[PDB]
DNA sequence: ACACCCTTTCTGGAGCAA
């Protein structure tokens, strides 16, 4: 509940895969997820491909992954979290937007960890660390370090449904990006700029990436109720056996 | 002498993900100046802690400085740059051929490796940045004289100072406490905005192995 | 050392921006949807705060060219015109993950992540290029901070500052070049002209079959292959018109402002910010100061004589060896 | 390899700018509505920042022709007078695909997104025309730029440089002509000019009769189309010098030898549009290959290495590169 | 035998403003 790598036997249970050498010496912290390395746990030697460009995102410069990041680095966990909340007692997926309407609207009351890719297939796990707190949640989303506030997310989804009450078709007030790519992702638009006064407009510039990007999965014109969604850690298991 | 410092820039600055502590700014000026005088063969770590500043001393271990994080008060609606990572594909295979790039791939790849053509979307605000703390004003000005860009990517030019102000202010005045607080905080300094978070309270803030049980606010 | 070169593109610069951006067979750009459309690619703007016409600051669009591109255009030029020539001269080679680390920053390399004592830091710091922009798998920072291509214009001016109000550019800077693909046979006009093709006419007249069957397949699907014939839309900032780039240097060596110098001494032979087949970005160097001394000539940089010998010395000693350290290890 | 041709326009150019612009029968581009308008096509115009009066750079309207439409024509006279005869004077024969690749960049709208190999890339950038135009379904970066056809004028004196005092161009270079489009069975007077139409008189006086009922319903509308047409295009006077700038980034000696021998074969070729009324026929006054004048009256004077080159290149040319060079990864 | 290289293989949603 600590570091991103303890849902490999808190979330899921999981071991060594027993080919890992034994740390002897002074302590260093593992390159992926940011955990020290202490005596006499199983770790790795780093063999990342030329494909690996997460080098940016490495917590050390040591060299050397634990056996629990050993487990995270692999292909059933890549494509397994590629869009999953992992609170304390599973991994459940933010695929859709009513998983996304729970989990950034009446959060899990865990210490959960948040990711969800960018692209096909991301290092994801490791490089976000564990939200503590539902108030305050980081979000992985591909080469992004995101936080979210779920109250912000509340005021400004009020915000909306406040200006669009009564109208027939539901604008939104301000448009966001679901890849947080373009420009104009967190421009207001013009309704937006007739319907909202000032004071909205500058919590609407004054909101995080992380909100913004949690937004743009929950403003459009079908409005998603939160949803928990489907648990996915049997899955995960299964497809990593 | 209980201060507050206001930084207006030209540029737009590359927004932080996280919070911009304004010690780990005056840390980073300091790690320059050090650099200045005793050549770049130091350990940055024995002089960041080095700073105008004063700090406040959790009950179990765990200091942090009387900094706060900065504040926005953007001038603009907030803006994306989009930034692209790719190896020149053209002077690679020329480079192949002359024999200058020892390379025995026949076939690149966008998708991973040397020749991964990268695409990364970041914000961009202009805002004015206001930051509370107690220090010697002489020592904060000093090092902020030193300063001339704030904010990230600092190698692609972004967010260079156009001025700073650093004037004393009253004590009711001034929230210091926004800012990554210890987790064994004490009361008064932690509102509502605090929220405990995986989260480094003091340093080298991007630094994963340094994060601890924090406290700490969302810009 | 703060170097700032004041330039004046030749030909369009064409930074392209990303996103679907639209306009009509007029200057219209993004229509409401239910009209005519063409696919349009914009240069590359920003919004910056200005305080022209009131005390106040307002969003203005600034066309600009990024400062990532202009520091791996000023990377590869000092590669293309310098390192490559230097090593290719003394024979010595580079692996691709020194490759890489030199010409992209990348660290796949050695993805690993490389542990860097302060002692190699320092070196490699003080290295010509690899101090300069640094990186790669050892994630090193860069003495180089290389600002984005500003043009001298009214809106750039609280980035500008004072000193630039004479020859100060107005306006819209901006204009949409309009770029049709035809296809050619159509353009097919004889025998002479389709005998080179094998086949010929049959192979003519089956491709004009195959363009009438998907232009008929594509009116019958309005009311998935692509043909040749497009005609598109790039907005590009205007021709002939002064930019100003800021290349700052945090603490540098004497050599690494020669490189530096002698990147921008070979710089006009190459191109700002893509547009490539359109000849887009040449330029000219009007002026370089350093640190406010202006340095340039018609005949590339006079004067920094102590930075042309160090990086003269500097790149008689320049070997692969230091890369290749960079690098793995 | 910087290649600078001054050329000569001797009839007017003509690049139609698109866009739905308007003239009155004055002279006034685009009036306000109202006023009767006729429909103008204007001449393709290049904004560049100029010295208006005294230190007071303006963005300023300079009418040109875009560097696809020369580069293109460059493309097409090296592909009709050298690439073309060099491949039918041997057994070379190219598909439709690697034809239309050829004079198009690409073989269909498509491209597949997986890149070349290295060793491909190379040897297309060593090709003497693939080189040039490196397009295709894999996208090639072509060591050929092309810039725009630029008249030498004041307003493009931030573009010139110094260099170009001689033969000085200032003021207004474009002109409205007026085109018009009469019908031709008004034209018809007597029995023996309509004798050649099928039914003669009945289908001249059928003519006239449906003329005449889409007359009162575009009465009808105002108060099919027929063939009267009065309508304006703006072209760009003749006699002007005009700048071409032609640009290589470490060529193959064939590859420039290549772009020369097109700058030789540029005799008899239109440069932008409007066939018909002969518009874009040029007369090259000067060629510099890198500031060295190399033009003669009788083609490219010096510059040898690069005709050796590029015949020796000619000798050795054959469809292969065309056809795989044209040949999509994903098909 | 351990290093780089060349291939497959694999899980989900869906709306869109200037
Ligand atoms: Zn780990």
């Amino acid at each position: 509940m600590r570091y991103p790598s303890d849902i490999v036997d808190q979330v899921l249970k999981a071991g060594p895969d027993k080919g890992l050498l034994t740390w002897e010496g002074v302590d260093a912290a593992c390159s992926h997820c940011s955990r020290p390395i202490q005596n006499g746990d199983l770790y790795s030697p780093s063999s990342v491909g030329a494909f690996f460009s997460d080098t940016r995102d490495l917590a050390s410069t040591s060299r050397s992954i634990c056996w629990r990041c050993v487990v995270l680095r692999k292909k059933p966990m890549l494509y397994g979290l590629s869009a999953a909340v992992v609170t304390q007692d599973g991994i459940y997926s933010i695929s859709k937007d009513v998983n996304k309407a729970w989990l950034f609207t009446t959060p899990p009351p865990a210490p959960f960890l948040v990711v969800h890719s960018s692209s096909t297939m991301q290092h994801l796990s490791w490089r976000t660390p564990v939200t503590l707190d539902n108030r305050r949640i980081h979000v992985r989303y591909g080469p992004n370090l995101f936080i979210v506030r779920p109250e912000v997310v509340r005021k400004a989804l009020s915000i909306a449904d406040r200006v669009n009450e009564g109208q027939k078709k539901w604008v939104t007030p301000v448009y966001f990006d679901r890849k947080a790519a373009a420009m104009g992702h967190g421009l207001i638009t013009r309704a937006g700029a007739e319907m909202l006064t000032q004071e909205e407009q500058e919590f609407f510039q004054s909101v995080t990436p992380g909100e913004r990007w949690a937004l743009s999965y929950l403003m459009h014109s079908k409005r998603p109720e939160p949803e928990v969604g489907e648990c996915i850690t049997e899955k995960v298991m299964t497809s990593l056996n | 002498v209980n201060l507050k410092v206001t930084i207006d820039l030209s540029n737009p600055m590359m927004e932080p993900g996280d919070l911009l502590h304004l010690d780990a700014l005056l840390g980073a000026l300091r790690v320059s100046r050090a650099r200045a005088e005793h050549g770049d063969a130091i350990n940055p770590r024995d002089y960041h802690y080095d700073l105008p500043l004063e700090r406040y001393q959790a009950p179990s271990g765990d200091w942090v400085f009387k900094a706060s994080a900065f504040k926005l008060k953007r001038q603009l609606p907030n803006q994306m740059w989009m930034q692209t990572g790719r190896l020149s594909i053209v002077e690679a295979a020329r480079h192949r051929q002359s024999g200058y790039l020892q390379l025995r791939a026949g076939k690149p790849n966008p998708a991973g490796g040397p020749f991964k053509t990268s695409i990364y979307h970041r914000p961009i605000v202009q805002a004015e940045l206001t930051a509370f703390c107690v220090g010697d004003q002489q020592g904060i000005e000093a090092l902020l004289s030193e300063c001339r860009q704030i904010g990230g990517k600092r190698g692609v030019g972004f967010g260079q100072v156009a001025g700073f102000k650093v004037e004393p202010v009253a004590e009711t005045d001034c929230p210091w406490s926004w800012r990554a607080l210890p987790a064994d905080a004490d009361p008064r300094l932690v509102t509502s905005e605090h929220a405990r978070c995986i989260a480094a309270i003091r340093g080298p803030y991007w630094d994963r192995t340094l994060h601890v049980e924090a406290l700490a606010p969302t810009p | 050392m703060q170097i700032e070169v004041t330039v004046r593109n030749i030909t369009p610069i064409f930074s392209a921006a990303p996103g679907s951006n639209y306009i009509t067979i007029d200057g219209t750009i993004n229509p409401p949807p239910g009209v005519s459309r063409f696919p349009l690619v914009r240069t590359r703007m920003m919004y910056v705060a200005a305080d022209v016409g009131d005390g106040v600051i307002k969003s203005v669009p600034l066309q600009i060219v990024p400062g990532n591109t202009m520091r791996s255009l000023l990377r590869r030029t000092m590669l293309k015109h310098v390192i490559e020539p230097a090593l290719v001269e003394k024979g010595n080679k580079l692996s691709i993950g020194a490759y890489a680390t030199a010409y992209s920053g990348n660290a796949t390399g050695n993805p690993d992540g490389v542990p860097s004592s302060f002692d190699e830091i320092a070196t490699m710091r003080a290295h010509p290029f690899i101090g300069l922009f640094g990186g790669g798998p050892r994630m090193l920072e860069g003495r180089l901070m290389v600002d984005s291509l500003y043009p001298i214009h009214t809106n750039a001016e609280r980035i500008l500052g004072a000193g630039y109000e004479n020859e100060m550019m107005s306006g819209p800077i901006t204009q949409v070049v309009w770029a049709r693909r035809m296809d050619p046979i159509l353009n097919l006009g004889s025998s002479e002209d389709v005998e080179v093709i094998n086949g010929g006419a049959v192979a003519a007249n089956g491709w004009i079959q195959d363009l009438l069957a998907n232009s008929k397949a594509a009116a019958s699907k309005k009311k998935n292959g692509r043909g040749l014939k497009a005609f598109n839309a790039h907005e590009v900032v205007i021709p002939g018109l002064k930019w100003v780039w800021r290349i700052s240097l945090d603490r540098p060596t004497d050599a690494q402002v020669g490189l530096v110098l002698l990147a921008l001494n070979k710089m006009t032979n190459e191109r700002i910010a893509g547009g490539h087949s359109k000849d887009y970005g040449r330029f000219v160097i009007d002026g370089v100061s350093l640190n406010g001394e202006q340095v340039w000539s018609q005949s590339g940089i006079t004067g920094g004589e102590q930075y042309f010998d160090a990086v003269a010395e500097a790149i008689d000693g320049l070997s692969s060896k230091e890369f290749e350290q960079f690098a793995q290890s």
